[PDB]
């Protein structure tokens, strides 16, 4: 079993790179939130870090989906493209 | 910086030319070496005990390094030649009387807090 | 400036091979650079300023006789002093040693005035002297 | 000679108390790291060493302990025929010291009379 | 522009005004000799070593408390600088006690030290010294008061950092004694540090005395787990033995302090412990078993039970590493019921949004605030570094504080607006008046307390608390970086293991009851063998066995703090790391090893085999737990506000009463704390009266 | 005195003696375990509380070079005894 | 005197050899770095590692030197430095009564003109170097260990070598013959740090970086 | 000893013993100092 059980994005404060995932964040965050208020999505930044975003599959199962550069639509598109699957 | 004069090889290619006749100058004298010792061992295990000694040193990659353990094995060579390591010295390198330490996680976690 | 068959090193110093240390004493042992805190007994700062290598710490039993802290680490005792960080890190991995390095801490300056001690307004006037 | 350096022995105060206070200074100035203390609170307040054993296999008799020492515990006594059979039996503890103290006293006591004054 | 220009020695430093000489002279790197002068306490002068010779000038000053001008040459080498240090300690050593040999400062003595550097040979004195009574204050703190050098560094530390004034001066001339006049202990959660700051033997650690030499011990740099402030300390070990605990320095942290349960703990290290594995026999009966045994039961165990009937519940104490490998474990089972006797209010954001829970404005941030608002906390016991830190701040900065909670004792003086939850809401419409002055207050801040949300109405608290941040923050009388809302938490593990995902709280084992529940280091209790349905299976991986132990059948022993190179974060979010002061004892192995090991035997072996290979799981699991002395910054709080807008939450009336309100229950929190023998004496000693501690103490 | 142990061993002063399960002590059979009879703790307490009608003493032990540094006690608690750290003589103000 | 415990300290000497130090820096100003005088008369010639050979044959040879008799050949390891090695040469002149110190830097990879040519003192001597740090020498005769047991491991004057070493011994009654172990001390050596945190000597205060 | 004999102490021996070794009254070395680390008692009762 795959069920979707936890997503982790993990941004930089400041880096360009990780400017795309800001832009989303402070605005499609909260209207995902209220969609799935059962998932953790897990928000755990750092300073000069990859904007990545990790997937916990159930029965330990890790996808690493990298969101370099990515724009906030970007970063939404590659959201629901994860969780499109509910298992 | 990038540049320091060498030892006695310029570059890997002679480094590699004075590791081949010191193993030379080691496969040779291994059975004279264990009759002259009365060495326990056979001849057999003598050969390939060289050759693993001669394999951990192959990560090395510096022209002055591999030249550093050239000289040195030739020393353990002439200690060997003329008597003047015992069977205590040559036995040394077979590693007989301490017991195997185990490789796997789980055998150290069990012995101690072994890194 | 130096013509003396100069040759392209530009690998980095593995002397690891050379000083005869076993194989487990050189990659299962984490060194630590730091600078010594000071003795918070006392208040001097002289053992403060140059930079320290040590090794982490081992098993330590105690013997079936009398029973003095026994050890089987060579590398237990050994302490290493370096002038820069630099010089420190750099003996680190030249042989072969995974590192982890603490910046220095230097005490903050603090203003400080005697005139503070008998204040008209601020909370800082002392009762006692 | 009075001063002469032989087997170690610590000595008790007049009163019958030990001179040990456990200061660690014959520990500290020990060439050979020979001497090993541990120190605890006693139960009636001033404490003594709760072990206290001197490597008789590992000293070198050079008396740097008897030097250190501010309270002139720790001596070398005048014996010097304590050879033994085993190796165990020369690894002195504070027990057999302790009986060392209470059985050469008559003489240490002597030997430091003899020679208190060149110190 | 204001930078004035001195010559020390002759070479020229750049000052800022106002800076004392004896600062001067440390920029080149001369330290003048002192006693009284300590640097977080203020000036007082009776050192008189400080004494330096100041060019063209006849009169010696007193480098500790003179500002330097234009143009001086501090001549600290002067012939005439050496003859006052020779006289002023010589003064000193006029009628200090001969007690070297006995007295614990011997080896670490300030004034043993500057006798050696700068003093005489010998001495002229052939007089009979003096001699003191002895004093009590406590059975922490060793008084020789005959070696006494009145510098009055425990005096201005006990009226400046601790706020109680017991410590005082008695009596004029030599016959002046420094003490407290009528019998009472000093007692604060910092009274261990006049040990520290007291130059001489004459305030010692009764736990410690004369157990060690300083020549002797090693120091090993660590933090301390017992608080979640995460002071960080210098465990000093001898022959694999713990002895002292002492505190180092980080300027933001712990300053140069420790809490006393910090520091008198060590004793807990050493009774009783967890050294074997235990099985139940066939009467129930814990007995000794090998490790093989131990690891085969459990691993079966957990091998035919799958889904949601395994749990954990992660103690206060453990570490990262241990956190992120039993959640590995369980993962790898299907288990999501990661839990943790701490109760944080997972409604709204909860543990997604990093800076829901944290102190985000940094401990070193108080020193910059003008107004703080306590919530259902008392930081003198739940954060003995914090509340100094908002005492200092006090002090210097005239900060305001205030307080919601209950009416404690917090060394300074707040203005309590009543312990009612409704206070809350009041401020966040604005009819309290105190909402008006966090509107003027530029940097405003506000702490609501780990231990308020530990409340069944805690996401109401939390609700509440984060509206009146979002009023003050729609005012632009606050600036864009100042982050207002804080929270300050209380066992060691929480941002750690928050930070990886533990749900937190225990509600979810109520909620599902499992039976191969795991208790890893869990020793509050929340969770019997009553709640839980018959024929549990509880993995107890404790150091002590306190609570946790009676109730498994498979005690497996871990590594404490000290035995372990384990990473700690703070309640502020720096996430530090501990070093191996010395192995655990018996067949005690480390934590993440531990669980590790077992995942093999269970035949879902972990990745991760070394403890840089976990530390880099650590790592993507959460990149700022590897970022070591680093406070990440965190960010969205709006988003988070707005997600505490949804769902309603009603507050109640019970008043917010902290778990701790005065010093006795200060004591005995944490299973090393409450397993050990010198602490015990300390609560002992505050319930009753002062005859009840005291000990023929001598050296 | 000595105080035996239950397992049948003298027990020294530090308190120490071989628990009954302890594996370390086959060494002792055969032989005798070392232990001293002149324990220093009870000793000490033979010795009478000397009364000195001065509110400060100085002891060195006795023997003066051949004794403990010379130390001050200050006899002014009348409530118990001031006793030196080095040898452990008391002393005791005769109702001040 | 009003010095009766202070070493009574000579000017004359001093500029005798700060005078020679000035002579031999302006002979040979290739290799001749920095030259110095210890305030207890003791002259000082930091040279260059590829004139280690040169500046002895002049000390040796010259009529105004004749420094003939190396008294020892010991080096000082240093790891702070690149070139943590630093070789000392200690040679005596008979006929001017006087001694002189020359002194080379030498990391560990880099050999160094062996003085066996210019002094046949030194043959010995440089095979305790290479033995006991593993500075290697070049042009030696019989280069090889002449302290440490046969096949040792490890140079042990190195700063980073520890003092118990790797490896004890022991007569295994197995194979009846003696044997080498790792090494298990009885009781770990105490390490004592008795340094003392306060200033020492002010003279020698390095200014701060 | 006769014309000066040594002042009289109680703790000094009133019969010396030559060299004990070999015979069943050596001296065995032996830890002085207690233990350390306190086990963890288990509880006796049958819990649950
Ligand atoms: C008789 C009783 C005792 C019996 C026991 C005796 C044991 C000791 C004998 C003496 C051993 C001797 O010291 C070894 C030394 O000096 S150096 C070893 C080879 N290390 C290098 O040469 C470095 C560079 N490495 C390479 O060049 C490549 O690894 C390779 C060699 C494979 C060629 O590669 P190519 O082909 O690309
Ligand atoms: S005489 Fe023996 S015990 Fe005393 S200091 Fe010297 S080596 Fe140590
Ligand atoms: S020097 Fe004397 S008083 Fe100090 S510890 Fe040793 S025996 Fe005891
Ligand atoms: S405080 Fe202790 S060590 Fe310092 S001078 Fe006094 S007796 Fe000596
Ligand atoms: S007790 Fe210690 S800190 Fe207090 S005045 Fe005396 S010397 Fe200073
Ligand atoms: S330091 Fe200024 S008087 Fe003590
Ligand atoms: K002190
Ligand atoms: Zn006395």
């Amino acid at each position: 079993k795959l069920g979707l059980r936890e997503i982790r994005i993990h941004l930089c404060q400041r880096s360009p790179g990780s400017q795309g995932v800001r832009d989303f964040i402070e605005k499609r965050y909260v209207e995902l939130k209220k969609a799935n208020p059962d998932l953790p999505i897990l928000i755990r930044e750092c300073s000069d870090v990859q904007p990545k975003l990790w997937a916990r599959y159930a029965f330990g199962q890790e996808k690493n989906v990298s969101l370099n550069n990515f724009s906030a639509d970007q970063v939404t598109r590659t959201l629901e493209n994860v969780l499109s699957g509910k298992a | 910086g990038t540049s320091v004069k060498p030892i006695f090889s310029r570059d890997m290619n002679e480094a590699k030319r004075r590791v081949r006749e010191l193993y030379r100058a080691w496969y040779r004298e291994v059975p004279n070496t264990v009759h002259l010792f009365q060495l326990d061992i056979s001849v057999k295990q003598g050969r390939d005990k060289v050759r693993e000694m001669f394999m951990k040193n192959a990560h090395v990659t510096d022209p002055r390094v591999v030249d550093l353990l050239v000289i040195k094995g030739k020393m353990e060579l002439e200690e060997t030649i003329n008597v003047w390591k015992q069977r205590t010295h040559i036995m040394r390198f077979f590693h007989e009387t301490e017991a195997p330490r185990p490789t796997d996680f789980l055998s150290k976690f069990y012995v101690g807090h072994d890194p | 400036t130096q013509d003396t068959q100069l040759i392209a090193v530009d690998e980095k110093l593995d002397i690891t091979t050379l000083t005869g240390v076993p194989e487990e004493h050189i990659k299962t042992r984490k060194v630590r650079i730091f600078v010594p805190a000071r003795n918070n007994m006392q208040s001097g700062v002289n053992n403060t300023k140059k930079w320290k290598m040590e090794f982490d710490t081992r098993e330590r039993w105690e013997n079936p006789l009398m029973g003095w802290s026994s050890t089987a680490d060579p590398l237990s005792n050994l302490v290493l002093t370096f002038s820069t960080k630099e010089d420190a890190v750099a003996f680190a991995e030249k042989n072969g040693w995974s590192f982890d390095v603490e910046e220095r801490k230097v005490p903050k300056p603090k203003s400080k005035s005697y005139g503070a001690n008998f204040s008209w307004n601020k909370r800082t006037r002392v009762s006692t002297k | 000679s009075p001063r002469f350096r032989g087997e170690h022995a610590l000595r008790r105060y007049p009163s019958g108390e030990e001179r040990c206070i456990a200061c660690k200074l014959c520990e500290a100035v020990c060439p050979a790291q020979a001497i090993t203390i541990e120190a605890e609170p006693r139960a009636d307040g001033s404490r003594r060493t709760t072990r206290y054993d001197i490597d008789m296999t590992k000293c070198i008799y050079c008396g740097f302990c008897q030097e250190a020492c501010p309270v002139d515990a720790i001596v070398e006594g005048p014996n010097f025929e304590f050879s033994t059979e085993t190796h165990e039996e020369l690894l002195y503890n504070k027990e057999k010291l302790l009986n060392n103290g209470d059985k050469w006293e008559a003489e240490i006591a002597a030997n430091i009379q003899a020679d208190y004054l060149y110190r | 522009s204001n930078l004035i220009e001195v010559f020390v020695d002759g070479q020229s430093v750049m000052v800022e005004p106002g800076t004392t000489v004896l600062q001067a002279c440390e920029k080149v790197g001369m330290q003048i000799p002192r006693f009284c002068y300590h640097e977080r306490l203020s000036v007082a002068g009776n050192c008189r070593m400080c004494l330096v010779e100041i060019e063209k000038a006849p009169k010696v000053v007193a480098a500790c408390a003179m500002p330097v001008m234009k143009g001086w040459n501090i001549l600290t080498n002067s012939e005439k600088s050496k003859k006052a240090r020779e006289g002023v300690m010589e003064f000193l050593l006029a009628n200090h006690p001969l007690d070297c040999p006995i007295c614990d400062q011997g080896g670490e003595c300030d004034l043993q030290d500057q006798s050696m550097m700068f003093g005489s040979d010998r001495s002229r004195f052939l007089e009979g010294k003096r001699a003191v009574e002895d004093k009590n204050i406590g059975p922490l703190v060793k008084t020789i008061m005959t070696r006494c050098i009145q510098c009055t560094r425990c005096i201005r530390f006990a009226s400046e950092i601790a706020g109680v004034d017991d410590l005082g001066t008695t009596g004029r001339g030599n016959d002046m004694q420094v003490g407290t006049y009528i019998e009472k202990m000093f007692m604060s959660e910092l009274s261990g540090n006049i040990i520290d700051i007291c130059p001489v033997g004459a305030l010692t650690s009764k736990p410690y005395a004369f157990t060690a030499r300083p020549w002797e011990t090693r120091k090993t740099e660590s933090i301390d787990v017992m608080d979640a402030v995460g002071s960080n300390i210098v465990v000093s070990t001898r022959t694999g033995e713990v002895m002292r605990i002492l505190p180092r320095m980080h300027e933001d942290i712990n300053e140069e302090w420790i809490s006393d349960k910090t520091r008198f703990a060590y004793d807990g290290l050493k009774r009783q412990r967890l050294t074997q594995p235990m099985i139940r026999n066939e009467k129930g009966l814990l007995t000794y078993t090998t490790w093989e045994d131990a690891l085969s039961r459990v691993a079966g165990m957990l091998q035919s039970f799958q889904g949601n009937d395994v749990a954990a519940i992660a103690g206060g104490l453990v570490d990262a590493e241990a956190l992120v490998a039993l959640k590995d474990l369980l993962n790898r089972v299907d288990s999501d019921s990661l839990c943790t006797e701490e109760v944080f209010p997972t409604a709204g954001a909860g543990t997604d949004l990093r800076s829901n829970y944290l102190l985000n404005t940094t401990i070193a941030g108080v020193e910059e605030a003008d107004v703080i608002l306590l919530v259902g906390t008392n930081p003198r016991f739940e954060a003995p570094l914090f509340n100094a830190r908002i005492r200092k701040s006090w002090l210097h900065n005239d900060l305001k504080v205030a307080l919601i909670g209950s009416p404690v004792d917090l060394t300074y003086r707040y203005d309590h607006l009543g312990d009612s939850p409704k206070i809350l809401q009041d401020i966040a419409s604005g009819n309290h008046p105190f909402s008006q002055i966090l509107k003027e207050a530029k940097k405003p801040m506000v702490v609501l307390g780990s231990s308020a949300l530990q409340r069944s109405d805690g996401t109401a608290i939390l609700a509440a608390v984060s509206n009146i941040a979002q009023n003050i923050r729609l005012s632009s009388g606050v600036t864009g970086d100042w982050k207002v809302m804080n929270i300050l938490h209380r066992i060691a593990s929480q941002v750690a293991a928050l930070d990886l995902g533990y749900k937190p709280g225990v509600e979810a084992i109520r909620k599902n009851p499992p039976k191969v529940l795991f208790l890893l280091g869990a020793d509050g209790g929340c969770i019997t063998r009553q709640d839980l349905p018959k024929d549990c299976f509880i993995i107890y991986q404790g150091h002590h066995g306190d609570v946790g132990a009676p109730m498994a059948d498979v005690i497996l022993p871990g590594a404490a703090y000290t035995e372990k190179s384990a990473t700690y974060v703070n309640t502020e979010g720096r996430a530090q790391q501990t070093k191996v002061a010395v192995t655990p004892p018996g067949l005690a192995r480390e934590d993440w090893k531990i669980i590790r090991a077992l995942s093999e035997i269970a035949g879902m072996t972990l990745p991760y085999d070394t403890l840089d290979q976990v530390r880099s799981r650590l790592e993507e699991v959460s990149p700022n737990l590897v970022r070591y002395d680093d406070v990440e910054g965190a960010n969205y709080f709006q988003q988070a506000n707005e997600l505490s807008k949804l769902v309603n939450q009603q507050l109640l009336a019970d008043p917010l009463v902290p778990p701790q309100l005065t010093i006795k229950d200060f004591y005995m929190t944490d299973s090393i704390s409450r397993a050990s023998q010198t602490m015990a004496k300390c609560v002992k000693a505050v319930t009753e009266g002062i005859q009840a501690v005291e000990e023929p103490s001598i050296c | 005195g000595v105080r035996t142990s239950p397992t049948g061993e003298k027990v020294t002063h530090t308190g120490q003696a071989y628990d009954d399960g302890d594996y370390r002590r086959v060494r002792f059979s055969d032989r005798q375990k070392e232990v001293n009879e002149n324990f220093a703790i009870d000793l000490i307490a033979e010795q009478p509380v000397s009364e000195v009608g001065s509110r400060v003493i100085s002891c060195d032990g006795g023997g003066g070079a051949l004794g403990h540094p010379r130390v001050y006690i200050n006899l002014d608690k009348e409530t118990k005894t001031g006793t030196c750290g080095y040898c452990g003589l008391q002393f005791r103000q005769p109702h001040h | 005197d009003t010095r009766p415990t202070i070493r009574p300290r000579n000017d004359v000497v001093h500029k005798q050899l700060s005078a020679f130090g000035q002579y031999v820096a302006e002979i040979l100003p290739k290799y001749v770095q920095q030259v110095q005088v210890s305030c207890f008369n003791e002259l000082e010639i930091f040279i260059h590692p590829d004139g280690v050979i040169p500046v002895l044959t002049f000390l040796r040879d010259h009529t105004n030197a004749q420094f003939k008799s190396l008294a020892d050949l010991t080096a000082v390891d240093v790891p702070t430095r690149q070139n943590r090695f630093e070789i000392v040469y200690n040679l005596l002149s008979l006929r001017f009564n006087s001694q002189i110190r020359v002194k080379t830097y030498t990391d560990e990879l880099t050999p160094i003109e062996s003085s066996v040519t210019v002094y046949k003192a030194a043959n010995w001597y440089e095979r305790e170097i290479w033995d006991m740090f593993g500075v290697f020498f070049a042009n030696h005769p019989d280069l090889r260990r002449i302290l440490t047991g046969y096949g040792f491991e490890g140079h042990p004057f190195r700063k980073d070598f520890p003092l118990s070493g790797y490896v004890e011994l022991r007569y295994d009654d197995e194979v009846k013959r003696v044997v080498a172990e790792p090494v298990e001390l009885a009781q770990e050596f105490r390490k004592f740090d008795l340094n003392s945190p306060w200033e020492a000597f002010p003279a020698y205060r390095q200014p701060p970086e | 000893p006769t014309t000066k004999p040594p002042t009289a102490r109680k703790y000094i021996w009133t019969n010396h013993k030559f060299n004990v070794s070999g015979t069943p009254q050596q001296y065995v070395p032996y830890s002085t100092t207690r233990k350390k680390i306190q086990e963890w008692v288990p509880p006796s009762t049958p819990y649950k």
